[PDB]
RNA sequence: CAGGGCCCAUUCGGGUCUUGUAAUUGGAAUGAGUACAAUGUAAAUACCUUAACGAGGAACAAUUGGAGGGCAAGUCUGGUG
RNA sequence: ACCUUACGAGAAAUCAAAGUCUUUGGGUUCUGGGGGGAGUAUGGUCGCAAGGCUGAAACUUAAAGGAAUUGACGGAAGGG
């Protein structure tokens, strides 16, 4: 039931944000940003060095 | 030494997982056609490459 | 109590389970000759060892020694009979070089889809399987059969089956039957 | 391009040198990658494993990478090159040029009856590095290289076919053992057998031959 | 000259010698000796019944912390006293009191198996049901 | 539905010659099973043979262990803390 | 006994033996087989005694150890 609960809120989340037209409810009155993720892949846990260092840049 | 504990709290994260149901899927083939099917994943239909070949990519 | 029946293995499996190579080369092969798990590729790896092992046995004797000339003659003799060997390498040497793909293009999968009667090497195990195939005027229905090079000119269809005629089958005759009962 | 600087090396871009077997004959020390990949242009390379090495410091580890390349064409020759860097990128490519440079041949043989081309080993042959023994002995046909992965995949680049090998030491010290199986190998061209008994007329070298194609 | 003797009539020393070394082997000494026949609480078997004294709680070593829930079991061939380690996630609540357990090793040879501080096997069935059937749901135990 | 030179020398046009995905459709094929019969057998059962029936996606639906390393296989998503 | 090489050996320190050892065989004797428990129990045997010589196991543990390297420190020695 608790997922049921948090999955819900998710999908409302998506729906009152919609109209909104940048981030965060109220905008850029708001004062308060939209925040991103970091996209690590695998390379930081159970942080260690990188054997495998990559040769080239797409 | 310490060989009393907290046994009231066994089994405690099974209990907690939430139940997700399995959802249903067409079958798979038995035998040489399942060998059949890996044969075509792996050498004639090379469509996902990196330039190494990986059997379960991540979402990239 | 009665004389015990004697029995062997047939196989072996290797020795390291999971390397990625030899992975690669047996799914390779399995996808070329249609076979269904391991255990073929490993029957016939199994199968060249111990020919492997008396040819290597009988080439630590010398020449013109008797058992080296009888057994190297007669195992010559069973490898180009059955068509694993070439009629010019003929001189146990060329025994040591044979390797597992000389052994699978003589079953009776990879022959029925070489000579043309399969369209593929898995229509050619399943017409093998479900009794559509004769390689003398008998039904052979064993994918690893191992034909003998004068029973090559001899595959073709069985006469008690479809495709080789004289009646159609239980989903033929019952469209048949479908379409006599809508005529009346 | 590329500009040489060595006697060898103008010789090799003139076109007066057509195969390193003369450099071999005359054990000329190559100290330019390209005189290689220019007389062996089909040498393909492999590399072995990338391993972390600490130096301590004031504060922390200063870390560096250390890669093991092998090179070799898959009849005759190969080379083992061992770098460490502050990156791995920069020891692998310098590790291939290392590798290049130390391209030694092979005498592959029969183990009997001469008929074919030569498949295996000539001799028994051994090599030693660390405590690492690696001893190779000539096969039958059909045998294959019965060795371990990485000393394996070094017999392949090196062209042989079939080759029993035995160790003795610590064998999980990687480098040590190429190092060990390297010196094996090339130990097939130092054995004298009596096909090598025969007296030669000690040919001339390529040096004093082209010796104004030099510098000057 | 290499330590032992060579020659071609000392065979004797070499075997009478061989004989005294062997000793100082680990398995080979525990097979002669027969410590499995007698030291031993299965006595060399695989596996033993036995009915369960009491539950206990016993803490991991370091660094883990953890109550890793075995059980106190009387073996019904010697009378011996064994504590036996019930294996899965909630299990322990199968394992309740007076019960027909089967054990087995760990499957270190004899030794304890990891951080658990001083338990040498493992529950496989409880009253004539395994453990891992009553874990999936495969089948259910019998009241007692 | 996702691909090569070329017939073209007709710019992003059919794509022959193939390779694989498809909430797209077609007939063919067969045993597992059931069963007259005969064979089998001391008598049976079963095998071998064979009328009649027996297929196609919720049907006649392969598991057992795993996915940090050793050692094939996750640049995942929820839960616990 | 020492000095220098390293033919050679070795994991290295180092070694004219610790070399002539996977290209493995001159003769012979003794000892060792992961760390504890333990040179402990027990039984012999020698001794006035103190003790000596032989000498385990149950159990426990994933390292204990060797030689070198780079740091850090020293109620060590020098220099700036
Ligand atoms: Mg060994
Ligand atoms: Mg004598
Ligand atoms: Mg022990
Ligand atoms: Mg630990
Ligand atoms: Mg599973
Ligand atoms: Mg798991
Ligand atoms: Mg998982
Ligand atoms: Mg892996
Ligand atoms: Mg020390």
């Amino acid at each position: 039931l608790n997922v049921l609960i948090k999955d819900k809120e998710r999908e409302e989340r998506q729906a009152r944000l919609a109209r909104v037209r940048g981030g965060t409810a109220t905008g850029g009155a708001g004062k308060k940003k939209v925040k991103g993720k970091t996209n690590l892949g695998g390379a930081f846990k159970k942080d260690q060095d990188f054997d495998l260092d990559g040769p080239d840049d797409f | 030494a310490k060989v009393h504990g907290s046994l009231a709290r066994a089994g405690k994260v099974k209990s907690q997982t939430p139940k997700v149901e399995k959802t249903e899927k067409p079958k798979k083939p038995k035998g040489r056609a399942y060998k059949r099917l890996l044969y075509t994943r792996r050498f004639v239909n090379v469509t996902l490459v990196n330039g190494k070949r990986r059997m379960n990519p991540g979402p990239s | 109590p009665r004389a015990p029946r004697t029995y062997s293995k047939t196989y072996s499996t290797p020795k390291r389970p999971y390397e990625s190579s030899r992975l690669d080369a047996e799914l390779k092969l399995a996808g070329e000759f249609g076979l269904k798990n391991k255990k073929e590729i490993y029957r016939i790896s199994f199968q060249l060892s111990k020919i492997r092992r008396a040819a290597r046995d009988l080439l630590t004797r010398d020449e013109k020694d008797p058992k080296r000339l009888f057994e190297g003659n007669a195992l010559i003799r069973r490898l180009v009979r059955v068509g694993v060997l070439s009629e010019d390498k003929k001189k146990l040497d060329y025994v040591l070089a044979l390797k597992v793909e000389d052994f699978l293009e003589r079953r009776l999968q990879t022959q029925v889809y070489k000579l043309g009667l399969a369209k593929s090497v898995h229509h050619a195990r399943v017409l093998i399987t479900q009794r559509h195939i004769a390689v003398g005027k008998q039904i052979v229905n064993i994918p690893s059969f191992m034909v003998r090079l004068d029973s090559e000119k001899h595959i073709d269809f069985a006469p008690t089956s479809p495709f080789g005629g004289a009646r159609p089958g239980r989903v033929a005759r019952r469209n048949a039957a479908r379409k006599a009962e809508a005529s009346g | 391009g590329w500009v040489p600087v060595t006697k060898l090396g103008r010789l090799v871009k003139a076109g007066k040198i057509t195969t390193i077997e003369e450099i071999f004959l005359h054990s000329l020390p190559v100290k330019e990658f390209q005189i290689i990949d220019t007389l062996l242009p089909g040498l393909q390379d492999e590399v072995m494993n990338i391993k972390p090495v600490q130096k301590q410091t004031r504060a922390g580890q200063r870390t560096r990478f250390k890669a093991v390349v092998v090179v070799g064409d898959s009849n005759g020759h190969v080379g083992l090159g061992i770098k460490t860097a502050k990156e791995v990128a920069g020891a692998i490519r310098a590790g291939i040029i290392i590798a290049k440079l130390s391209v030694i041949p092979i005498r592959r043989g029969y183990w009997g009856t001469n008929l074919g081309q030569p498949h295996s080993l000539a001799t028994k042959t051994t090599g030693k590095c660390g405590s690492v023994t690696v001893r190779l002995i000539p096969a039958p046909r059909g045998s294959g290289i019965v060795a371990s992965p990485a000393v394996k995949k070094l017999l392949q680049l090196a062209g042989v076919e079939d080759v029993y090998t035995q160790s003795n030491g610590k064998t999980r010290t990687l480098e040590n053992t190429l190092k060990a199986a390297f010196v094996a190998i090339g130990n097939t061209y130092g054995f004298l057998t009596p096909n090598l008994w025969a007296e030669q007329p000690l040919p001339v070298s390529p040096l004093d031959i082209y010796s104004d194609e030099a510098s000057a | 000259g290499k330590g032992k003797p060579r020659g071609l009539n000392s065979a004797r020393k070499l075997r009478v010698h061989r004989r005294n070394n062997r000793w100082a082997e680990n398995n080979y000494k525990k097979r002669l000796l027969g410590t499995a026949f007698k030291s031993s609480p299965f006595g060399g078997s695989s596996h033993a019944k036995g009915i369960v004294l009491e539950k206990l709680g016993i803490e991991s070593k370091q660094p883990n912390s953890a109550i890793r829930k075995c059980v106190r079991v009387q073996l019904i061939k010697n009378g011996k006293k064994v504590t036996a380690f019930v294996p899965n996630d909630g299990c322990l609540n199968f394992v309740d009191e007076n019960d027909e357990v089967l054990l087995a090793g760990f499957g270190r040879k004899g030794k304890a198996k990891g951080d658990i501080p001083g338990v040498r096997f493992k529950v496989v069935k409880v009253s004539g049901v395994s453990l891992l059937a009553l874990w999936k749901e495969k089948k259910e135990k019998p009241r007692s």
